[PDB]
DNA sequence: ACGTCCCTCTCGA
RNA sequence: AUCGAGAGGG
């Protein structure tokens, strides 16, 4: 439930874990779906 | 679904609980496994398609891929795992657990085969036992690197007459390889002879491992013996090999190769110092586990594993690859709010040194992260890249 | 919801005789029991005990699945003396160490008392 | 969801020493893998059971009626 | 003392502190 | 033979990148030179994107 | 004397320790295995609920009766309510059971294994009676209640073997071991330099002896003396629970002879 | 593409997949509950006949 | 954090302590900051306050003290969810992505007043059972106080082959 | 690269040799350069290929 | 699953009797397949269960917390005076035969999770059913039970 | 246990979730396509919030 | 039939090799002073560090006395050399060179090894 | 210009 | 029922 309510739509690489992302979002919690790391969980 | 091998027919055969259930051997055509993958049946309403369906779409029928003109199916984990374990000559069945193999060959011809062993300890061993469900009619010679006539290190495979000469069964014998047994026996004996043999080995080789166990633990990744204490250096040595062509680099004197600029030279050098530098530590663990190791010995039948993921687990990670070069500088010309700027260390372009088994810092625990993600875009993104081209 | 009923597990079904023997298609002077509703408490025992019968040669015991509750069991002897007769001794000498036992722990508990 | 009976893997009676375990740790105040240990519990499997019980039926019962 | 430094799990009962304050749906609060 | 030759070389390429992320990332997975070079060929298209001559 | 001989090691309230000389392993495992599930005993079956108030819902409580244990000491004398004559149950195959608890406590009011009671012909035999280990003899905590909730159902006791579920079973933890110093070679180790100074001897090694290294392997080693330790959680007392093992196996054996010389 | 170069049949299952070493490569382990739904049409004919009659 | 010569220190540990027997305490006294991610571009961190000052995991180096601020514990990137992953220090990067968005498909104790609402759908479980296997940071998602599976005891083998 | 031709001997040899690998495509007239081996030249340009040397 | 991205249904359901034991007489509650590890490289998954036969007979709480200077030999450290084999392996007995098996096994309490995939909530079946009005073809799906 | 942040309208606890945005107002520059006839440009998202 | 071998040797060399069950074993002889015998020989039974002979006694099926010799056995001849002969234990492997019992020895599934001290 | 196959849920005019 | 949007399962 908190993971739903830390969730970040990120409308449409910009998919890509970047080095910017450090200690804002998850390392590796996104989707394995077709938005992965689009979705970003703070 | 995008091949024959994977809509194949079947006999019926009703059951309980709610699952259909399949022979672990036709896994792979359809590539399926047992943690969430529904699939489907049809059921023809005639007989001429029935006989279109069995004398054509038939499992036994497809034991030989067009595609690739070999076996597409074959032994696997548990039995593949565990034949090799019983196709040693340190691997013995005393008297009563043998009848009990003999049996659970449907087609056995009840006749107790001529121990290897004769009074001063009755014996048996296993490539004598399992050749009984090896089709009395068979001959079989594969010989690679070691092999010789009186082969000392159970190499290569010889069987005559279906009965193990000598040779360790494994991936390249049983599995689904092109000079395999599997490809012999459906060629010279028969689609559904074959078959049987799927049988036949599955239901004797299962048997024994039950009986024999085999399990995995940590302590078949922990190598802290010496050897971890000499995988320390490699680990050492090889950031020489790159701290040379460091302030070297930044010294004009970097040779700018043939082509290549001078930055895009040291990259190119120091992959080859690191990569070099990943493998060739691992490679010296591959030879501190004993044969009695386990991953080991689901290596070495090929039923899982590959080196790769030996080195990743006991020695060193090592450099993890976003868009094939090494990470960036999506920050002022550096990598993380922790590092030195304008740098171009490994220690902070992406080499994780320490091991699963040890325990990744936040630094390299972040940039494996990067180099999987695009990997997880790979196969969830670009997945329908050739699903289009094969339309 | 496919789920069997757990007291298949033994309670026999309807006419579904416990024992059931034919006889070895092929190996001579042989049979092949169908135990039903019984496991591997049984089998390995009455086979193992099998595993001493002078004049018989093969003893052994299978079960065709976990699903189903039945095993077969194989067994063949001398020439003349039977099959049958052999099982049958293998179940008394089982039935009279077991009965040693039987008393032989009383005995012993029969003494320390807490 | 209250303490359960007896044990998932050997399946021992250990419904009943629950509320027994609770004063040893806090009215005698000992230390855990005492107080299970000294409940005549040496299998880590009965002992798992014990330790790893959270008994939301306390936040349950509070509820209005 | 107050001249001591900082240790490992003294920047737990930091953190800890943190959601006292501030929780673990901030943010969407806020 | 003809919808038998599509699957044929169709499959592997769909599995030549539904399982690069068993490792992590290392090399031709599915976005090097690979399944895009077959992309290039099929739809002809003029604009290759590595030319070259091998010139003896 | 006669044959499988054997010598107790403990004895107790709950657990019992034993060697089994002169047994054969396929014996001793097939013991042990009839021992787990085999034995009959007795628990609730079915539970009819008339009100339930409690946070727990019906079948949760409901699931949590059948693993009550019951008195099973004189079993025999109840017979299975199946295999008995009366549309569905009587005093011949079953034991009832009935359990009134109500909220009057302003506390938290607790429901145990003791406030059960029973409402059918006893008929002279020990049955029923749910166990009570505890020190403070309360039972088994069931349920919780606030001021106000209420619990009337009833419990339909009929006797079942661990192989329907394991609730009739009789048996709890079976320990089970051989041959310490591995003289047999039963089971290769596992190691990193040395095996011996890694596994440790366990807990038996001293009731066998050491193998003398200098001296060969016997190939003519064979599986002999167990050491076994049983434990019931009272249902059946400790005796009852591994001689009834013995019994329950000679009675299995007993009806292949039976449906032997019938054909 | 949807409604003649593919549609959706009659006759159809669906289920988790277990594997069975006691069992054959030729064979699929279907449960009950679509063995008493998945029918077949079958015609009457002196061989059977003596069968079908105690289906029904 | 912030450097010097660290600001926060042992006092200041206790000095709330209390609490629980004030955030704004550390940022008011200046021991703290709120530093976005393009302020991110003019700082340098030390990864942890002790180890880079002057056979366990073979460890980063320090290097040049030329240090802005300190990372309070690096474990704070984690997700809301992944947190609960056992070590993921010590698994490849693309499990540690999948119990991340697993535990979201699970079984468990999801709110406790979960007999008085009335929701569409809804699993709970028969015996929550908070993990024998814990990291600091469930305290604060509070996890131990809801759990989500139970701590099957497991032995890993061939067997059957089922 | 190494690149395997007879021995006279009567076997196949190891005599390797050099090549000029290209970063462009017009073979057009680097077929007709002197000193190289305008029988044996190649470039990856399967289109290129097409308009200089025939569709077969 | 664990939680390692560790997954997998039910294959088949055996009871204490029949599967293998411990010399103490414990049961394997659940029992994975070695042939997916080396593939993944879960080790945490290893180490966690290691852990966690500490915590376990210890009593006290397994800290799985990341960045943390606790060593796997840092446990096992302890694994091996609480009594059992310092690297979790435990002489296994064949449940079928009573047999010790040659191969010991590794053992502990990895804490495990049901997920929202029920076989039964899945299964469906149909021949011959519900038909749509414009297509006239069958109709999409187990709620609606079609083809 | 609850945490609030969500809404209840008409019964179901709905939620929102952070819609990201490259902020406005600000000036970055990229080349671009090479065969453009443009070989950098300056970009300002011009929009007062 | 008869005893279709007599030889003696001793130990030469001997070997595991990450096998610590079967050992096999090089060695020439002593009263027929040239040719080797190299022999995959079980060591659980019969350890070395002493005679031999073939024989084919003392189809069909198999019963639970030749038994005056110590270690045992049974394999089979699967291909023979000149100047040597093979045979396999259904795994066991052996080797051994002459040019004389071209008269007793001969190609067959038949082998009933032994040896003594 | 089309943009991998299938499947299970849940919800607003 | 129909179209539209949404999260998961291989
Ligand atoms: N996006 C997808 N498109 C097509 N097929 C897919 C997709 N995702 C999964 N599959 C199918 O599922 C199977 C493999 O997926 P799955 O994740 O189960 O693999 P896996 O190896 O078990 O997972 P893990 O990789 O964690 O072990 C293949 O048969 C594949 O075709
Ligand atoms: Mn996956
Ligand atoms: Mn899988
Ligand atoms: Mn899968
Ligand atoms: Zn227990
Ligand atoms: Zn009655």
């Amino acid at each position: 439930t908190l993971s739903h309510l830390r969730r970040t739509n990120t409308p449409i690489k910009p998919r890509q874990l970047h080095n910017t992302h450090w200690g804002l979002v998850c390392p590796a919690e996104t989707p394995e779906g077709q938005a992965c790391g689009l979705v970003k969980n703070l | 679904s995008l091949h024959k091998m994977s809509m194949m027919a079947h006999r019926v055969k009703v059951i309980p609980y709610s699952t259909f259930r399949l022979n672990l051997s036709v896994t792979s055509p359809y590539n399926a496994d047992f943690d969430g993958d529904e699939m489907n049946l049809h059921v023809p309403q005639s007989e001429e398609t029935r006989a279109e369906l069995s004398q054509l779409c038939a499992v036994p029928l497809q034991i030989v891929s067009p595609q690739s003109n070999k076996p597409c199916m074959g032994i696997v984990q548990d039995t593949l795992c565990g034949i090799r374990k019983l196709t040693l000559r340190d691997t013995f069945i005393e008297l009563d657990q043998v009848l009990n193999m003999l049996y659970w060959v449907p087609d056995w011809d009840g006749v107790i085969p001529t121990p290897a062993i004769i009074k001063p300890k009755p014996l048996w061993s296993g490539k004598q036992i399992l050749s009984v469900a090896i089709p009395n009619g068979i001959h079989l010679q594969r010989f690679d690197e070691g092999t010789t006539l009186l082969s000392p290190k159970d190499n290569g495979m010889l069987i005559i007459d279906g009965q193990i000469i000598f040779g360790v069964v494994e991936k390249k014998t049983v599995g689904s390889s092109n000079g395999g047994l599997i490809h012999v026996v459906t060629r010279e004996k028969g689609p559904q002879v074959c078959a049987k043999l799927f049988g036949n080995i599955q239901k004797v080789v299962n048997f024994w491992l039950l009986h024999n166990g085999f399990s995995t633990g940590i302590g078949d990744t922990i190598a802290d013996g010496p050897t971890m204490r000499e995988i320390t250096e490699t680990i050492a040595e090889a950031k020489k090999k790159v701290l040379d062509v460091t302030k070297e680099a930044q010294a004009n004197l970097l040779t700018a190769k043939h082509g290549m600029t001078l930055r895009e030279s040291f990259e190119d050098n120091v992959v080859r110092f690191l990569n070099e530098a990943r493998d060739k530590a691992g490679r010296l663990a591959e030879v501190n586990l004993k044969d009695l190791n386990n991953v080991k010995q689901m290596v070495m039948a090929g039923s899982k594993g590959s080196f790769i993921n030996i080195a990743q687990m006991s020695a060193c990670v090592g450099q993890q690859s976003v868009e094939g070069k090494r990470i960036a500088f999506g920050f002022v010309d550096r990598t993380l709010p922790h590092f030195s700027k304008d740098d171009y260390s490994p220690e902070s372009k992406g080499f994780v040194e320490n091991s699963y088994l040890r325990g990744l810092t936040p630094q390299e625990f972040f940039f494996h992260a990067m180099g999987g993600r695009e990997g997880l875009i790979d196969t969830a993104v670009k997945t329908a890249e050739p699903g289009y081209i094969q339309r | 919801m496919n789920a069997p009923d757990r007291f298949e597990l033994f309670l026999l079904g309807e006419g579904e005789s416990k024992l059931k023997i034919d006889p070895d298609t092929k190996a001579p002077n042989a049979v092949v029991i169908t135990f039903e509703k019984e496991d591997h408490t049984l089998g390995n025992l009455i086979r193992a005990e099998l595993l001493n019968d002078r004049k018989v040669l093969f003893a052994a015991y299978k079960v065709e699945h976990p699903f189903f509750a039945r095993f077969k069991l194989r067994i063949q002897t001398t020439e003349g003396y039977d099959p049958k007769d052999a099982l049958k001794n293998a179940c008394n000498s089982i039935i009279n160490k077991l009965g040693a036992l039987k008393t032989n722990f009383e005995t012993e508990w029969n003494l320390q008392t807490l | 969801m209250i303490v359960p009976v007896r044990c998932f893997s050997c399946g021992k009676v250990v419904g009943d020493k629950w509320e027994s375990y609770l004063n040893l740790l806090q009215e005698d105040e000992l230390d855990e893998g005492t107080a299970l240990s000294r409940l005549g519990l040496k299998r880590y499997c009965c002992r798992r059971m014990i330790l790893t019980h959270v008994d939301l039926i306390e936040k349950f019962l509070r509820y209005n009626p | 003392d107050e001249s001591a430094p900082i240790t490992a799990e003294d920047s737990w009962a930091v953190i800890s502190a943190f959601f006292r304050e501030k929780g673990l749906v901030s943010q969407q609060l806020d | 033979v003809g919808v038998l030759a599509a699957q044929s070389i169709g499959e592997p390429a769909t599995q030549m990148t539904l399982n690069t992320f068993h490792f992590a990332g290392v090399a031709s997975k599915k976005v090097t030179s690979g399944v895009p070079r077959l992309k290039e060929i099929l739809n002809v298209a003029k604009n290759m994107k590595t030319p070259s001559l091998t010139v003896y | 004397e006669e044959g499988p001989q054997v010598k107790i090691r403990e004895a107790s309230k709950d657990n019992v320790d034993f060697i089994l000389s002169n047994v054969d392993l396929a014996m001793a495992n097939s013991l042990r295995r009839v021992m787990i599930a085999e034995i009959p005993t007795l628990a609730i079956d079915s539970v009819e609920v008339e009100t339930n108030t409690t946070v727990l819902a019906d079948e949760f409580i409901a699931h949590r009766l059948g693993l009550i244990p019951l008195q099973s000491m004189d079993i025999e004398q109840l017979e299975y309510s199946r295999d008995c004559f009366c549309e569905d149950h009587c005093d011949k195959c079953s034991v009832v059971l009935t359990l009134q608890a109500f909220g009057e406590s302003e506390s938290t009011t607790n429901v145990y294994s003791k406030d059960l009671v029973i409402v059918s012909n006893l008929m002279g035999r020990n049955i029923g009676h749910p166990i009570i280990q505890d020190k403070e003899g309360n039972g088994v905590l069931i349920c919780k209640l606030r001021k106000g909730q209420e619990l009337k159902l009833t419990c339909v006791a009929k006797k079942g073997i661990a192989k329907e579920h394991a609730k009739w079973g009789p048996a709890a933890a079976i320990e089970f071991e051989y041959d310490p110093w591995n003289k047999l070679k039963h089971t290769d180790y596992w190691y990193e330099q040395d095996s011996a100074k890694e596994w440790p001897q366990s807990k038996n090694c001293e009731y066998e002896d050491p193998p003398n290294e200098g001296d060969p392997f016997d190939y003519k080693a064979q599986a002999d003396t167990f050491y076994m330790n049983v434990e019931s959680v009272g249902s059946i007392p400790v005796d009852q629970v591994v001689v009834r093992g013995i019994d329950t196996l000679q009675k299995k054996v007993a009806s292949i002879l039976l449906a032997l010389t019938q054909m | 593409r949807g409604n003649l170069m593919g549609k959706r049949v009659d006759f159809s299952a669906r289920t988790v997949i277990s594997g069975d070493p006691n069992l054959e490569l030729d064979q699929v382990g279907v449960p009950k509950s679509i063995a008493k739904t998945l029918t077949y049409p079958e015609v009457v004919t002196p061989y059977n006949i003596d069968r079908l009659t105690q289906l029904v | 954090f912030i450097v010097e010569d660290l600001k926060v220190r042992k006092g200041h540990i206790a000095k709330l302590m209390a609490t629980e027997y004030t955030w704004s305490s550390l940022l008011n006294e200046g021991l703290v900051e709120y530093i976005d991610a393009e302020e991110e571009e003019s700082i340098l961190i030390a990864m942890q306050p002790e180890d880079l000052e002057p056979a366990k995991r073979i460890r980063v180096s320090h290097h040049a003290t030329t240090f802005t601020h300190c990372e309070i514990h690096p474990s704070m990137i984690l997700g809301v969810a992944a947190s609960i992953i056992p070590f993921p220090d010590h698994n490849q990067s693309p499990r540690n992505t999948y119990q991340s968005a697993m535990g979201k498909q699970a079984m468990g104790v999801f709110l406790t007043n979960y007999n008085v609402r009335m929701d569409t759908m809804a699993n709970i479980l028969y015996y929550p059972q908070k993990p024998l296997g814990t990291t600091r940071a469930m305290e604060y998602l509070k996890f131990r106080e809801l759990p989500a599976g139970q701590n099957a005891i497991v032995a890993i083998a061939c067997y059957s082959g089922y | 690269y190494d690149r395997k031709v007879p021995s006279p001997t009567g076997e196949y040899v190891k005599e390797p040799e050099w090549v000029l690998e290209t970063d462009g495509v017009n073979l057009s007239e680097v077929m007709t350069v002197p000193g190289i081996d305008p029988t044996r030249i190649y470039t990856n340009s399967f289109i290129d290929i097409m308009e200089v040397l025939g569709i077969e | 699953a664990s939680r390692h991205g560790q997954k997998g249904t039910i294959g088949i359901t055996y009871r204490r009797e029949d599967m293998p034991f411990t010399a103490e007489g414990i049961v394997p509650d659940l029992i994975i397949n070695p042939h997916a590890i080396p593939s993944r490289m879960t080790v945490a998954h290893l180490i966690e269960c290691l852990l966690s036969k500490v915590a376990a007979l210890s009593g006290n709480e397994g800290d799985a917390s990341p960045f943390t200077d606790i060593t796997v030999e840092g446990i096992s450290k302890l694994l091996r005076e609480h009594g059992y084999q310092s690297r979790g392996f435990e002489v296994m007995y064949n449940g079928h035969t009573g047999k010790k098996l040659m191969a010991q096994i590794f053992f502990g309490p990895t804490y495990y999770q049901r997920l929202r995939h029920m076989v039964d909530d899945k299964i469906h079946a149909r021949a011959r059913g519900p038909m749509q009005v414009l297509t006239r073809q069958p109709v999409e799906g187990r709620s609606r039970d079609g083809g | 246990f609850d945490m609030g942040g969500y809404f209840i309208i008409n019964g179901s606890e709905k939620v929102l979730i952070a819609q990201e945005r490259s902020a406005g107002n600000i000036v970055q520059v990229f080349k671009k396509a090479a065969p453009s006839p443009i070989s950098h440009v300056a970009e300002i998202r011009s929009a007062l919030e | 039939s008869n005893t279709l071998f007599d030889d003696i040797f001793q130990v030469s060399e001997v070997d595991p090799g990450r096998y610590n069950k079967v050992c096999r074993i090089e060695a020439a002889s002593t009263t027929q002073d040239q040719c080797k015998l190299t022999l995959d020989i079980n060591v659980e039974l019969f350890p070395v560090a002493l005679t031999v002979t073939i024989a084919s006694s003392l189809t069909r099926s198999w019963r639970p006395l030749a038994d005056d010799y110590d270690y045992v056995m049974y394999g089979t001849a699967y291909k023979f050399e000149e100047v040597a002969v093979y045979y396999s234990f259904g795994g066991l492997l052996m080797r051994l060179e002459g040019n004389y019992r071209n008269l007793n020895n001969l190609k067959q599934e038949n082998a009933y090894l032994l040896i003594r001290r």
